[PDB]
RNA sequence: UUGGCACCUCGAUGUCGGCUCAUCGCAUCCUGGGGCUGUAGUCGGUCCCAAGGGUUGGGCUGUUCGCCCAUUAAAGCGGUACGCGAGCUGGGUUCAGAACGUCGUGAGACAGUUCGGUCCCUAUCCGUCGUGGGCGUAGGAAAUUUGAGAGGAGCUGUCCUUAGUACGAGAGGACCGGGAUGGACAUACCUCUGGUGUACCAGUUGUCGUGCCAACGGCAUAGCUGGGUAGCUAUGUGUGGACGGGAUAAGUGCUGAAAGCAUCUAAGCAUGAAGCCCCCCUCAAGAUGAGAUUUCCCAACUUCGGUUAUAAGAUCCCUCAAAGAUGAUGAGGUUAAUAGGUUCGAGGUGGAAGCAUGGUGACAUGUGGAGCUGACGAAUACUAAUCGAUCGAAGACUUAAU
């Protein structure tokens, strides 16, 4: 459950080694989101160099959360760390790998790049 | 369950000390929400004493308190003694009951239904 | 037992090919993953963290390290979606939740056989 | 068009044909008769009356209602039943595709329909406003004296008075609540059951009114 | 938090209407035929 | 709004912002219907009908306001003692302390700043939210009820399709309808994910005690720590606002004359909105108009009912919870499973005690998924609902049919 003012690890290597969330795209009041989410986000660690930079506002995909996911069947996949990737605007990455596993409801979501450029899909 | 007005240790403290209390004195006087409680402990500790095998010894000591009855004759013995070789028999065949409660009317001081639980 | 009427509409859907297990043990959970246009077979290695009440309701978890983040997979333990569970090897705990591991990663986390 | 009285048992859970986690709930429809036939030019308006459960026939010197009384009967000895526990009628129904005194069986029920289940909600007995109303209720600290209790209730000399409908605290639960929409997913003709999707209302050990969809 | 006004003597035992004890729950003894409260030992003699 | 007047209030009408709770207007911010356009459709602008619903989260200031950062379909304007302090705060302002700048010879002063500065009240009445008793509904009762009315909902996004189609040098680019998913919000529920679970299980520290080792109890926030049943719960699970009628608003017409033409109008007759009415959910015969259906009860003294006691039915009392502040509601009272206990089981915990083996010891292994197990499921009268008491009909006239 990510809302605002909430600190995320970035799975890539954009640049940005941890950024913090301003909003939840998708309503008026939406408070939280979960894996397949798009959330405004400014970083707050860039490695020295990278694309992306400190203090940019940018748009970000989350891959991994705590609390996890329910999938239809009763199966319920959860993670140690919350997690996200940023996005060039076209649901495809700004960096070109990305670390760490990736949960399977990504796919749906049309983040296929993400879902290819992954370690583990789950 | 019932609170009996009370908290936790200070209740725990009271069931079994009233408890221990019916099993020497084989009735007591008491209100109708303590009988009501104590009745399911005194129950219980009986069962442990149909038993008599040393497990259930040592699990009983848990709850009575160590207290000492002069017989007739000057003879002595405890409140476990008692359990498991006075009342173990007296039971032997029974198959629940052990206890009876006769209500009583209202004491003066409050208006608490007094009531006698007695082991039967 | 359970109501008995609660018992009596969901006992077919109870799984019997299933094995015996307890918490501690690592193990291959099988799945029949219907993605793309294929019903393939992921076999999910885990240890198993914890279990709960029986009937259809009965679910246990199972704890991994896929890229040195931990990830957890909770499963029905009669979910027809898992093909076979298979008892890689035992493990020797001594609680019902293994709710601790979550904060140790490498040797910390070791298990004895048997 | 179908209706039948029921008792909620419990909630399980069953899978269903691509694996899916359904959410249901037992409920127990058994011995549910017909006792009358409502019609237009003898009551006004043309419906079914059906009792459910079995109640202890007559004794004298009762002290409870798990004996029936002579008033009731008298009631379902007219439809040569023995004397029911819940009575309610059905309007949608069509009141000549029944006979004064048939069983109403659990297999009226076909799987996938869409059904209607109305029963009485679950007593939360003496509430607040935060848990009866929703309401936000104010700041924990910063001294403040304003933890759980309602607002304001009212303006002030303009409309010196609380207006009706003003939500204060009060008794919460023992209300008649229709969740719209449900289907049943079997139908289980032996042990009397009929398996709803998702929840109903009430307590355990509860009634349940099932009938087809208005919508 | 102040009475604005007095209450008669109307309004009061007006109010007062409900406000009574109800004769005990007495019944006759079957031993000595003393009254006694149902459910409860006669305190006359001491049965049931 | 800034004012003017000084009419109620100085034997006191708390004044600003914020919080909680709203409620109403419409000169409408979005959504719906239209006339238009210097509107090719998307675009925008303008005006009209529309108040059903909806109408964000933050940074900065005590701030209202305003600016800024992200969103949204939109981030509307006002009334309500600039709504609401016997509901809350008290940052600003307006007591006493202090200090700086300025004015004053001075005491002191400034709507100039600055740091600090006690928010009382057990609700009588009306009002409002729930919950009982009495009586009336021309007999006394048990159950099922129609609905006069009343209340609640009422929001809307994106994607795909039609279609890259119409329309477009192009660039761009649907209308309709027809599918699919959301946001917010309201409800019901605990199966799942979790929370809590102070009479469940387990490990452990200090100390006192049952003489003693071993076992266990008291105290230390439940001493602490790991779990956790029932119940209660959201952040968890379903469901909902779906159709569809009838009458309309601005508007669009049809036939049609006054005014042989015309012309939406005067007769009449069409169509047309999240708006009105119904439809959907809930409460509802104290609806004193007190309604309807089925059933149950039905004598015998009067000296004339202003009549006992009894039916049918309840209650007292008692065991209880799916209900609960109390009373009510509901499950039960021996011709009995209502609760306790007993027996079995579910779920929880995790390998009891005592033995035997091995170790110098701290310990380990087998017995034995053992032992324990509050509410959860079933059976069993073993214990308690033993005895008894109280209340409760005999049915009015009048008229019309029979
Ligand atoms: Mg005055």
């Amino acid at each position: 459950m990510i809302q605002q003012e909430t600190r995320l690890k970035v799975a890539d290597n954009s640049g940005a080694r941890e950024v913090l969330t301003i909003k939840v795209l998708g309503g008026s009041g939406r408070k939280t989101a979960n894996i397949g989410d798009v959330i405004v986000c400014t970083v707050k660690n860039a490695t020295p160099g990278g694309v992306v930079k400190k203090g940019d506002v940018v748009k970000a995909v989350i891959v991994r959360t705590k609390s996890g996911v329910r999938r239809n069947d009763g199966s319920y996949i959860k993670f140690d760390e919350n997690a996200c990737v940023i996005i060039r605007d076209d649901k495809g990455p700004r960096g070109t790998r990305i670390f760490g596993p990736v949960a399977r409801e990504l796919r749906e979501g049309n983040f296929m790049k993400i879902v290819s450029l992954a370690p583990e899909v789950l | 369950y019932r609170k009996l007005g009370r908290t936790s240790d200070q209740r725990k403290a009271m069931l079994r000390d009233l408890a221990t209390s019916l099993i020497i004195s084989e009735r007591i006087e008491t209100t109708e929400a303590r009988a009501k409680e104590v009745r399911s402990v005194v129950e219980k500790l009986i069962t442990l004493g149909k038993k008599g095998d040393l497990a259930s010894r040592r699990n009983a000591a848990k709850t009575l308190r160590n207290v000492e009855i002069l017989n007739e004759d000057e003879t002595t013995q405890t409140a476990l003694q008692k359990l498991f070789g006075e009342i173990a028999e007296r039971y032997t065949e029974r198959q629940g009951g052990y206890t009876r409660i006769l209500k009583q009317g209202p004491r003066r001081g409050d208006g608490a239904e007094s009531v006698i639980i007695e082991l039967v | 037992t359970n109501h008995k009427l609660i018992e009596a509409v969901t006992k077919s859907q109870l799984r019997t090919d299933l094995p015996s297990f307890r918490p501690g043990d690592t193990l291959r959970v099988h799945v029949r993953i219907i993605e793309g246009t294929r019903e393939r077979i992921q076999v999910f290695e885990g240890v198993v963290i914890k279990r709960r009440g029986g009937g259809v309701s009965e679910t246990f978890t199972v704890r991994k390290i896929s890229s040195g983040v931990g990830v957890e997979r909770t499963f029905p333990l009669h979910t027809p979606k898992i093909e076979k569970i298979e008892v890689k090897r035992r493990g020797k705990v001594r609680r019902a939740k293994l709710y601790y591991l979550r904060s140790l990663r490498g040797k910390a986390a070791r298990i004895q056989e048997i | 068009t179908k209706g039948i009285l029921g008792r909620k048992i419990g909630m399980t859970q069953v899978f269903g044909e691509n694996g899916e986690l359904i959410p249901v709930t037992v409920v127990e429809a058994k011995e549910n008769v017909v006792l009358q036939k409502k019609t237009v030019e003898v009551d006004g308006y043309n419906a079914i009356q059906v009792g459910f459960e079995d109640k202890k026939a007559y004794k004298k010197d009762a002290k409870s209602n798990k004996y029936a009384n002579k008033p009731a009967e008298g009631h379902a000895k007219k439809a040569d039943a023995a004397p029911k526990r819940f009575i309610r009628e059905f309007r949608n129904v069509d009141v000549d595709a029944y006979e004064v005194g048939q069983e109403v069986s659990v297999d009226t029920f076909v799987a996938g329909d869409v059904i209607d289940v109305t029963g009485v909600s679950k007593g939360k007995g003496f509430q607040g406003a935060i848990k009866r109303h929703g309401q936000s209720r104010g700041p924990m600290s910063h001294g403040s004296h304003f933890h759980r209790a309602p607002g304001s209730v009212g303006m002030a000399s303009d409309a010196s008075r609380v207006f009706k409908g003003q939500k204060m605290p009060g008794r919460m639960g023992g209300n008649t609540v229709t969740v719209q929409n449900l289907e049943v997913v079997q139908v289980d003709t032996e042990n009397k059951v009929i398996l709803v999707k998702g929840n109903v209302p009430g307590p355990k050990k509860g009634l349940v009114e099932i009938r087809t969809s208005i919508k | 938090a102040v009475p604005k006004r007095r209450t008669s003597k109307t309004r009061k035992n007006k109010r007062r209407t409900h406000f009574k004890i109800s004769v005990p729950g007495m019944t006759e003894c079957p031993n000595c035929g003393e009254y006694k409260l149902s459910h409860r030992v006669c305190k006359n003699c001491g049965s049931y």
